[PDB]
């Protein structure tokens, strides 16, 4: 068997949110092995803790990014990147807090 | 009450031009969510062969014919009181020789 490098399938360019509220943006992705995934807001990464705002659920295939009680300080350009051992891939979507 | 959440993501579509086109998802959320399609940052409107069938959960974006010019990355966007939740999928056109 062979190794397949990450491949994100289509993610937003652009979303937008109200102040206040949960966002939710879920990708999909290819890749053998599964690949390991970083979100990450102006370079800096997304920690997923189970005691805060921002949380990150992994599957084989699909990525979801859940952000609560979403702040004007949340907005930016959100990077997700893939890696696995035959290569990498990325994308970016900017998130807009109205 | 409760967010917007994908039960089932959109997948991609890889079809012969002039052929029909379909994305399905189904989103949950209380109460029911919204939902609205978009592409390259527009919100997309019904037209003689693009359609947006939707039955409860279930919501789709439906092409009779897909032409080179529907090709590219749609975007569904369900909103409700909670929130708002984004997923997209890849509409592939391919041109015969």
């Amino acid at each position: 068997s062979r190794g397949i490098p990450p491949k994100i399938e289509a993610l937003p360019s652009d979303i937008s949110i109200d102040e206040g509220k949960v966002l939710t943006v879920a990708c999909a992705f290819t890749g053998e092995p599964t690949p390991e995934v970083t979100w990450s807001c102006g370079g800096r990464k997304i920690h997923s803790q189970e005691q805060g705002r921002f949380h990150i659920e992994n599957t084989d295939d699909l990525t979801t990014l859940i952000i609560m009680d979403v702040q004007k300080q949340d907005g930016g350009l959100y990077t997700l990147s893939l890696g696995n051992e035959f290569g990498s891939d990325s994308a970016t979507v900017n998130i807009h807090i109205r | 009450g409760s967010p917007p959440c994908f039960l089932r993501f959109p997948r991609p579509v890889r079809v012969v031009s002039g052929a029909e086109a379909e994305l399905k998802c189904v989103v949950l959320g209380e109460p029911p969510p919204v939902v609205v399609w978009e592409k390259g940052g527009q919100q997309l409107a019904a037209s003689e062969r693009l359609s947006f069938p939707a039955d409860g959960a279930e919501h789709g974006l439906l092409l009779t014919a897909a032409l080179p010019t529907d090709a590219g990355v749609y975007v569904c966007r369900a909103r409700n009181a909670a929130g708002e939740a984004y997923a997209a999928a890849a509409v592939t056109v391919l041109e015969p020789p």
